[PDB]
């Protein structure tokens, strides 16, 4: 069954590629990441979206 | 076919000349336009091309008998002159090659050897009190003369501990009167930036200085004269604002 | 027509550089081809014009009868890497305990390669550089003796809060660099990544950094570019009782994958100051030795 | 056993280095991550959230403090009169201190990108007027009047139904990056000066304020990075915590 | 007053050029942002004082107490993570002794 | 754990040692490398760009110092007088320490391959003249008189449209590789003597010069090679900086 | 995505053979470098060529 | 890092033991080997006259 | 502390124990401590012949 | 200096005797009238 899967980030999105020499895989690198964003959460969570062109209100 | 007879149109402008060199482009590169993966400012930059890709003669030194040579630092040379100065006021970024074409012509029983030279980054120093106890540092009409120049302190040392006996190495061209009567550099736009301010910064300067001195009996001709002229090649500004100078 | 003709064919916003001029491979030396006498007219390579601005072209096989020599010389240590790749000397930081210099274990070194001449001299060959970077840091007494001393070596980058105190509340390095070592261990070594703005450092800045009117007061800013101030280094005793012991810290730098540019002449003349080319003017020195006259030796 | 030399740099501990070291709990699992609202994955995804430019500097008197998030703009009786002014600079003083990208910037010494500063108007639905604001990239003096002023990047602004116009302050520099413009010879990586002019007027009706104010956000355009990593330019201890 | 960002790209707002951006994102992640060792505690063993005076010190885990890791840490509200504990000994004056 | 043995070698500091050490930064990303005009790839490059060659060599009165670029040349009323006479070694002091191969030999130990000395003649184009420039290998000594120095490798230089002959100094040696030839015991890797000598004469119509000057450019050719990195020949320091 | 490549010589023409142990690559050895010259750019940067043979002016 | 002991013989110095060392010279050529008259390549043939 | 350096044929002798040419911008040199054990450098065939 | 920022040829002396300015035809109209020698000035061609 491979080796220990007890890294905080398990059954994450986050693809991660990671160095590591024990048997818990919590003790490993922080590694390389992928690059992956979503502004959209923060700076526009509206629930009708207007296009860029559009007049918000109207 | 000849490889001394060559003519230079830029623009509205034209230079001709029957006793030349070959024709140096500068790090064997031609000038060019920013590419979309070197340029970073997202603003749509000025082309103006014709206006101000055209060469301008700027200043006329007298070569005497024991002179030290002169310099010039591009591009505040032309900050005051045309319509290219213009366009280089009105924006924070510029870019551009040149096209210098260093003349001067004297007899057949004249002698004497110019060295036009492009030192890119030619950063000037200062005579330390004599003595190399005081960091004192040249003043702005040194550092940047403009259009008419600056003579040399010392013409050995470059006004910056770096020998002229090795400045062949950068882009140059040799005027010697019993061959030649002017030279020519094409440079590129020579920087680690793809764009900068063209009033703060100077690309490089031009060194004319003489090595085998000027030398004539009691002739018909004592007054002969180096007239510098140069042309902007690929012109871009971008950042456009108010007009600022020096 | 529609459109007009002198927009296109224009070659206006040509993006790529036209290259005269291609590189080829020379792993070893040239190899020199057999000669022959040769007695003609028209073929005349040995007179050439230097005014043109080139260097001779001139080969040695038509110089002179010359035999064949397959050359197998090796050009590997003649490259930017391997020139490089040599530690230098380029800063000396002491922490003595009492004196006019830093008396409280904390010293302040603003990044400068310069001040030190045969890593300089070396480096200023060239105008643009970029570079990679592996340092290594060197602890001692001024007798060069070994002491169970504890350091700290903090890399601030500009804007970071520069150290004002032995224990200061900037030793804390929750996001800048900062090294941990004992005198008793080996020197520390850290590989450094190159981090100008600019595609390449800059050892030459014809210019100001500043706008505006540049009077004699701010007339010695002339020439700094900060493209290549990578901020300054700062080490600790560490805290928070004053040391027991006089320490020197010597830092070396080593460079690696790099790329230098466009090439400069080569100092003939005494270095005086950092990050300015300032020479004694009366003692004016020739770029070599002299001799009594050019008809002897 | 197995030939190894020590390099120099054995026994050093960096802060920053990410190497791996021993466990303290062999076979510990953690809780399973259940699922929680807002996860943030980058924090360009912060720098693109607006938050409020304190543009209004009066520390007078720590109790009128509220007034800082705000502009005075009021029925001038001239023409052009100046506004408002302040530096474009992310991680200089002081504006931008009270923006999350201006914090956020601190932890960062390198960015670079365009930068966007929405002004949103808040006097009556009565009060009209339209308004210059300028965006004078480096080099240039304060523009000393509007004429002289409108040279650079700008945006004519109407007051109506929508209240914000949106300024974008766009990515130029020389260099790909700017650190910090702060605040003698690192000027070199200053962005320049946005100023606000009076296009008009700020006209009003009878029973209507003379004098509104306006809410200037400020975040981080879509082509914006950060790349090297320092500490807080402030800490905030003293002196000891507990 | 929606309470969204500005949606406003500057290509329409100012006549652009094209720009291949290939700045990396990556120092800008929580992991790159976070792998940076801070000081998180002090404990002291002094021969004679007011503190601990017998050698055996006992801190309850608090990662506050030390504002430069706090609030950095401080900027989010839920946070999940494996750690990395350095732990550094010497006297007061820096001195390694055998102990 | 593995079981390994520690080699002496341990804990050294070797400065030219190419290993690797920690990383300061995590994802660090150098900024994009634009183009740069005229990158340097390789040492020998700029080797084969030719440089003054100060075979004049005068320090009085450090205000003449330019008359060093150049050679005294004029109407010799003889036959066959010398004209000047320098070293071939590019490493030893010192007309090759004004050359740029000079400098950069400076910091190689070894060097191998032909080298070229050109020289342009600077007097008026109603100057004639033809020069005989003989290259003597080593052994011999310096030829005391024209025709006992036309006995090694020589080029007879005619004064005209072109303006610079170029004397090429073939690779002359019993050894693959010549250390600098300085200045007693290391005399084995010198590489000879140039001397320049008058093959006809310096003439000259009515109303020009009786003395001209020639300037002397010198690099190396394409066989050219360095092999040992040293220090350079004189640090340029007294006795610190700043 | 193999390992990080940030490099300072990254995207050169340059082709290096280097050794390296973490995960970005600018920690790696100066290593093996390829031999590649251009004397022309610098020694020859004329526009129009002439011979060896042929005279320069003329 | 990967876990290792140290057994005994750390740190001696025998003379005679075949192990590598860090290089001097990063790059360096040994100047090409001509053909010379002669060459040893064990002692027994030496041995033998 | 001590630092072994090498200096090939030409270049500079140190003349001082503090000299200027100890900063070994090129030439090989070694830093070592009594305490560590004895340095060693592989070294490669470097004579013109 | 405030000359050769217009149409100009830099004519260097030599084997060829004779360069030509060719002064190209820069005119607001198609046509030009005889610009003599008051009010008929807006035909004008410059100045050599
Ligand atoms: C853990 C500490 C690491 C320190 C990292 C520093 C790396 C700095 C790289 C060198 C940058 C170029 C050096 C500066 C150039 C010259 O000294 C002057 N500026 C010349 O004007
Ligand atoms: C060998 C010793 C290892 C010690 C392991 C300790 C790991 C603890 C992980 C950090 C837990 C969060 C820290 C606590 C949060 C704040 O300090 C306060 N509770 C805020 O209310």
């Amino acid at each position: 069954s491979h080796e220990n899967s007890n890294s905080a980030t398990e059954g994450s999105t986050i693809n991660y590629t990671t160095i590591n020499y024990y048997k818990d895989s919590y003790a490993a690198t922080a590694g390389k990441q992928s690059l992956k964003q979503d502004p959209d959460k923060f700076a526009n969570p509206v629930k009708d979206i207007f296009t860029e062109m559009a007049a918000p209100l109207k | 076919y000849s490889d001394r007879v060559a003519q230079l149109t830029i623009g509205n402008s034209t230079i001709t000349t029957q006793e030349a060199a070959n024709i140096i482009v500068g790090y064997g590169e031609w000038p060019s336009y920013c590419s979309d993966s070197d340029a970073t400012a997202v603003d749509k930059p000025t082309r103006p091309d014709v206006s101000v890709n055209r060469f301008y003669t700027l200043d006329t030194k007298l070569w005497e008998k024991s002179s030290k040579g002169w310099y010039w630092k591009f591009p505040d040379v032309l900050t005051e002159t045309g319509v290219f100065g213009q366009n280089a006021q009105f924006h924070y970024l510029y870019r551009s090659g040149f096209c210098i074409h260093v003349q001067c012509n004297a007899s057949k029983f004249h002698q004497g050897a110019l060295l036009v030279a492009v030192l890119p980054e030619y950063v000037i120093g200062t005579v330390a009190g004599g003595t190399g106890t005081e960091d004192s540092h040249p003043p702005y009409k040194q550092t940047q003369p403009g259009a008419d120049g600056f003579e040399l302190q010392h013409p050995y040392v470059l006004d910056a501990g770096i020998p002229i006996s090795q400045l062949t190495v950068c882009p140059h061209q040799w005027i010697n009167l019993r061959t030649n009567n002017c030279a020519t550099i094409i440079v590129p736009y020579i920087n680690a930036l793809p764009f900068d301010s063209a009033l703060n910064h100077c690309n490089f300067g031009l060194l004319v200085v003489p090595i085998s001195p000027l030398d004539y009996d009691q002739g018909a001709t004592p007054v002969i004269p180096i007239t510098i002229t140069l042309a902007p090649m690929c012109s871009e500004f971008a950042g456009l604002r108010q007009a600022v100078t020096q | 027509g529609d459109r007009v003709a002198d927009v296109i064919e224009s070659s206006i916003g040509d993006s790529v550089s036209r290259a005269l001029t291609h590189a080829l491979p020379a792993p070893t030396g040239q190899n020199t081809q057999v000669s022959s006498h040769r007695l003609d007219t028209g073929k005349v390579p040995a007179l050439q014009a230097a005014e043109i601005g080139a260097s001779s072209n001139a080969s040695d096989e038509s110089m002179i009868e010359t035999r064949c020599v397959l050359n197998s010389h090796s050009t590997a240590e003649t490259t930017l890497d391997s020139f490089f790749s040599r530690a230098g000397l380029v800063g000396e930081i002491d922490l003595p305990l009492e004196g006019t210099t830093n008396p409280n274990g904390y010293a302040n070194w603003d990044i400068d390669i310069t001040g030190y001449a045969q890593m300089r001299r070396k480096v200023e060959l060239f105008t643009y550089m970029r570079f990679d970077a592996e340092f290594t840091f060197v602890a001692c007494t001024p007798t060069g003796e070994v002491v169970p001393q504890l350091l700290q070596y903090m890399f601030v980058p500009p804007g970071a809060p520069k150290p004002d105190s032995r224990e200061s509340l900037a030793w804390q390095t929750a996001t800048n660099p900062s090294v941990f070592v004992k005198l008793s261990d080996p020197p520390a070594q850290v590989s450094v990544p190159f981090m100008s703005p600019a595609s390449a450092y800059q050892w030459f800045y014809d210019g100001y950094p500043t706008f505006g009117e540049h009077k004699q007061e701010k007339d010695l800013e002339y020439g700094a570019c900060p493209n290549n101030m990578m901020g300054t280094f700062s080490v600790r005793t560490v805290g928070t009782s004053k040391s027991k012991y006089p320490l020197v810290v010597r830092i070396y730098m080593r460079m690696k994958h790099v790329r230098a540019w466009i090439p400069r002449p080569m100092r003939n003349q005494n270095y005086l100051f950092k990050a300015n080319p300032n020479y004694a003017g009366n003692s004016i020195k020739p770029t070599g030795a002299s001799r009594t006259a050019i008809t002897t030796l | 056993g197995f030939p190894t030399e020590l390099k120099p740099g054995t026994n050093q501990f960096l802060t920053t280095d990410d190497g791996v070291s021993a466990p303290i709990l062999p076979n510990f699992h953690p809780t399973p991550c259940i699922h929680i609202p807002g996860e943030v994955r980058n924090l360009l995804e912060l720098c693109q959230v607006e938050t409020i430019l304190e543009v209004n500097n009066v520390p007078t008197n720590a109790t009128s403090l509220m007034e800082r998030l705000r502009f005075p703009v009021s029925a001038q009786a001239g023409k052009g009169e100046l506004c408002a002014v302040f530096r474009a600079d992310p991680g200089r003083s002081g504006p931008w201190q009270s923006t999350l990208l201006g914090q956020l910037c601190g932890y960062y010494t390198q960015w670079s990108g365009s930068l966007e500063v929405t002004f949103m108007f808040t006097g009556s639905f009565m009060a009209t007027g339209k308004m210059l604001i300028a965006y004078t990239p480096p080099g240039g003096p304060l523009p000393k009047d509007r004429a002289t002023a409108m040279l650079g990047t700008h945006v004519i602004w109407d007051f109506g139904l929508q209240s914000s116009v949106t300024l974008v302050i766009p990515w130029i520099s020389n260099t790909h990056y700017r650190a910090h413009a702060r605040d003698g010879v690192f000027d070199y990586y200053t962005t320049g000066l946005v100023s606000i002019w009076y296009q008009t007027n700020y006209v009003v009706p009878i029973g209507a304020p003379n004098t509104a104010y306006i809410i200037a956000l400020a975040a981080a355009q879509k082509n914006f990075t950060m790349q090297l990593c320092k500490d807080a330019s402030d800490i905030l201890q003293t002196g000891t915590i507990q």
